[PDB]
RNA sequence: UACCUGGUUGAUCCUGCCAGUAGCAUAUGCUUGUCUCAAAGAUUAAGCCAUGCAUGUCUAAGUACGCACGGCCGGUACAGUGAAACUGCGAAUGGCUCAUUAAAUCAGUUAUGGUUCCUUUGGUCGCUCGACUUGGAUAACUGUGGUAAUUCU
RNA sequence: UGGUGACUCUAGAUAACCUCGGGCCGAUCGCACGCCCGGCGGCGACGACCCAUUCGAACGUCUGCCCUAUCAACUUUCGAUGGUAGUCGCCGUGCCUACCAUGGUGACCACGGGUGACGGGGAAUCAGGGUUCGAUUCCGGAGAGGGAGCCUGAGAAACGGCUACCACAUCCAAGGAAGGCAGCAGGCGCGCAAAUUACCCACUCCCGACCCGGGGAGGUAGUGACGAAAAAUAACAAUACAGGACUCUUUCGAGGCCCUGUAAUUGGAAUGAGUCCACUUUAAAUCCUUUAACGAGGAUCCAUUGGAGGGCAAGUCUGGUGCCAGCAGCCGCGGUAAUUCCAGCUCCAAUAGCGUAUA
RNA sequence: UGCUCGGCGCCGGCCCGAAGCGUUUACUUUGAAAAAA
């Protein structure tokens, strides 16, 4: 190991990519980008698996190079570009838009959205930075640096930006009572209400999240992505609403659907 | 680094005491009754029964109102009543331990063909299944180790390509007719 | 004689084609060749026998039903634009060179053995 | 399947081990009709290798006076394809082996507030108070030599 | 000003420095072409000192490794432990220097030695508890004969880069050149032990100035009884005869449907290996599936491997040598009446598989 | 288990909530973080 890796094996891929075993030894290693390699989604996998617009790896490249792919309002021509969490995908040829958000379980799911909703993007600030002349900065989770924000923005206050210019439009404070999203972890993709937060010096802070059906769980502070002001959210939730319904109720609902179908 | 599978398992099991009287005569009785080629098939059914019995014992070693025990037990009872080993009334986890191997062998394909009345004998049913004459759910099967489900039991008829339940006459009938026509004139 | 029924059909305007799944139902006969399937699917869809590319026809056990994949384009230029070359060679619309890769590799080594204008004539 | 049987004695109870019984993975021997998967110079020699191949690369967007092809009214140079060569990028990835190594490697948990980082993404790029385009060298090419040979000059 | 659990943190202010082996402050290239009156404009490509981010790398904290006392004390100013100040390194620290004190570990096993030791995720066996293996497709580590030193590059002590050593070794007019298959095929040597000097970038990805080129990375086929899953070598009817499941002549006998089993008696129904047209699969085929014309009555279209005293299912069978030849994992059989040897008949065990030897 | 700031109610005030603290261990139980095959 005299340098960085360039090849990724098929079984070394994360499970939320949902690759198969017999079709080849290698896996598409994503290029370096805004999101981490372990938590992202390449454009090739999404295009050839979630919608099946292509069949081979050459055909999705023929799809991608012709400037028919818009990610975060900008045209992307890379087949290994990491399209991570909360990103927006715009297809102007078919007039359809997609937003990359998690399902009830730990994987990405497709989500059709209206074009008028596809103009903003919620981002979580990582740190508050002061510039070279006393000017304030802001680093989001996708490393989009914003200059001159609102001075009430704190270290973990999620903001709403606009795609075509890059300006701050609105923000949600981090307080107990706001509806929240979790990214990364065992109970990934759950919708709940933040109730408590423990402050551990020199370690990781743990908050307590209460579901709408009275279920309670916990996770680290860095896996907290608040999306709502109290109870009403800002983005339309998908089917299932991230409720994490149990296995027995899942089987009961599946047999209810099966005997309703016939 | 190739794209292979490398996964396999042994389906039968070898018994500890190979050289005896009682269960050897019992296995010969099962072979002569239900028409089996060798003892590897009956050892395979004994191994499947042993796996089901071990799963049932590891389910009964837990406690009542356990979600894992209830879920796996309900799945096992649903699969066993889908196969047809058990009855709808006796849908409990304790009825798994009180079944034998001939309950598995009543749902074999040769036994069902013989008991449906469209076969002469058990060995005749086996050699007729192996020779591609009987279809189920309009799909022609070839194999006699076919576990017939409860919902696919009333759809066992002759194939449409067979010379028995409608089709072209066979090779030896046309050969005999052509030989008789050549000899007559 | 031959009955065709379609399933899993969708139209992608991004690739300007129509991909689908073709099933062939031939009771008690040999499997139908790809050409007859091409004009049958063409006269079902009211399109000329030119822009249909079918591949991967597997026959089930029993000889009653086969499964396959096929794409219907909108024009012959687009059918020549985004399509693998081997199906074009199967339709006779494309031809490749017959030189083996060993001769090409030895030619590459012979051209890398020399330098300058000699690469054009020394390397074959 | 929470399993034992033969053997010391004229004969009987014990310690005891021997030998049977079943799986596994290496070789060998005998034998052989269909079909689906699939290991395979690892144990001795990380011993020696004749041969052929395994890393090359152009778009509208860095250099085009090779008639190697080739468009016309030819005078505001350069229509276009363009081998070769200069330039930048990768060759530190992938593949093979288990010879060293016994708090050494590695595994789970932590920290860099004790450092660096190709490329991608985002910001910065008239924030300094003092030319309507500067210069000479080499390729490729032409011509000409030594070597028994080299991707030698 | 802003933050952390916490700065000698970021920013602010003042007085200087700022390396010619030199930090930035655009002398680069295409597309569509324009409005105002020579200036003024859009979409990109390339490069760039800087920050954050991404793939990482690097040195650290806590816990966890096989055997051994025929290894009980080990290391030390040729650094072993700590302190002060420096050099180098991308930083942190004896990593290394100059000066100081004699420190540090050990019976809870240091130190020393061996390993047929790469480590782990794992595999076999399996009541429970355990034992053995892990070179082997994934992760991490080391090496390219083995030590040593480097150039370039962001990232190398790189070897399909260079330099020197020893060991081996190719060509040679003898003055000199050229070396590294523990890569893909293949040869020699070694051994009980292990395959084709084949085809292709179509599938999975990787690199490049990049829809277009390349890839023994890989994919395809061949060798293949390591091993695993399925499964042909026959079925039926009538004559071959011993009588019961039902009733019966004191007893044979007989009513007798399903009979139950068996002899080269006969008879029509059948499909499969293989020969092959076509279709299909595939970069082009072969494999498989489909479908024509052929194709079973000693269905020669011929099923083997070890055993027959006990453990350990199965002959006081016959003939031969008769403590010889041999069998026998253990008891023991072999003496001219051999249930064990050597041949023929019958029979039992798994049956495309079976037996033997080493872990 | 108690001694500086303010709540779902009310007239200098009752109760509750809370910045701060309120013997360390082993054991036991619930959670997090835990690559794939």
């Amino acid at each position: 190991a005299r340098g960085p890796k360039k090849h990724l094996k098929r079984v070394a891929a994360p499970k939320h990519w949902m690759l198969d075993k017999l079709t080849g030894v290698f896996a598409p290693r994503p290029s370096t980008g805004p999101h981490k390699l372990r938590e992202c989604l390449p454009l090739i996998i999404f295009l050839r698996n979630r919608l099946k617009y292509a069949l081979t790896g050459d055909e999705v490249k023929k799809i991608c190079m012709q400037r028919f792919i818009k990610i975060d309002g900008k045209v992307r021509t890379d087949i290994t570009y990491p399209a991570g969490f909360m990103d927006v995908i715009s297809i102007d040829k078919t007039g359809e838009n997609f937003r990359l958000i998690y399902d009830t379980k730990g994987r990405f799911a497709v989500h059709r959205i209206t074009p008028e909703e596809a103009k903003y993007k919620l981002c979580k600030v990582r740190k508050i930075f002061v510039g070279t002349k006393g000017i304030p900065h802001l680093v989001t989770h996708d490393a989009r640096t914003i200059r001159y924000p609102d001075p009430l923005i704190k270290v973990n206050d999620t903001i709403q930006i606009d795609l075509e210019t890059g300006k701050i439009t609105d923000f949600i404070k981090f307080d107990t009572g706001n509806l929240c999203m979790v990214t990364g972890g065992a109970n990934l993709g759950r919708i709940g209400v933040i109730t408590n937060r423990e402050r551990h010096p020199g370690s990781f802070d743990v908050v307590h999240v209460k579901d709408a059906n009275g279920n309670s769980f916990a996770t680290r502070l860095s896996n907290i992505f608040v999306i709502g002001k109290g109870n009403k959210p800002w983005i339309s939730l998908p089917r299932g609403k991230g409720i994490r319904l149990t296995i027995a109720e899942e089987r009961d609902k599946r047999l209810a659907a099966k005997q309703s179908s016939g | 680094p190739v794209a292979r599978s490398w996964v396999c398992r042994k389906t039968y099991v070898t018994p500890r005491r190979p050289f005896e009287k009682s269960r050897l005569d019992q296995e010969l009785k099962l072979i002569g009754e239900y028409g089996l080629r060798n003892k590897r098939e009956v050892w395979r059914v004994k191994f499947t029964l042993a796996k089901i019995r071990k799963a049932a014992r590891e389910l009964l070693t837990l406690d009542e109102k356990d979600p894992r025990r209830l879920f796996e037990g309900n799945a096992l009872l649903r699969r066993l009543v889908r196969i047809g080993v058990l009855d709808e009334g006796k849908m409990k986890l304790d009825y798994i331990l009180g079944l034998k191997i001939e309950d598995f062998l009543e749902r074999r394909l040769q036994t069902q063909v013989f008991k449906l009345g469209l076969a002469k004998s058990i060995h005749h049913a086996r050699v007729l299944i192996r020779q591609r004459h009987i279809r189920v759910r309009k799909q022609v099967v070839n194999i006699p180790s076919f576990i017939v489900r409860l919902d696919s039991q009333k759809h066992i008829d002759f194939s449409l390509r067979s010379p028995y339940g409608g089709g072209r006459p066979g090779r030896v009938k046309r050969k005999n007719a052509k030989k008789g026509q050549g000899g007559a004139g | 004689t031959v009955t065709i029924r379609t399933r899993k059909f969708m139209t992608n305007r991004l690739l300007q084609r129509k991909q689908m799944v073709i099933d062939v139902l031939h009771p008690g006969k040999a499997t139908v060749p790809k050409t007859e399937i091409r004009e049958k699917l063409a006269k079902m869809y009211k399109t000329t026998p030119d822009v249909i590319f079918v591949f991967g026809f597997r026959t089930h056990f029993g000889g009653g039903k086969t499964t396959g994949f096929g794409m219907i384009y909108d024009s012959l230029d687009y059918a020549k634009k985004n399509e693998p070359k081997h199906r074009l060679a199967r339709h006779g619309l494309y031809e490749k060179k017959k030189t083996s890769r060993k001769q090409r590799k030895e030619r590459k080594n012979r051209m890398k053995k020399v330098r300058g204008t000699a690469k054009a004539n020394v390397g074959a």
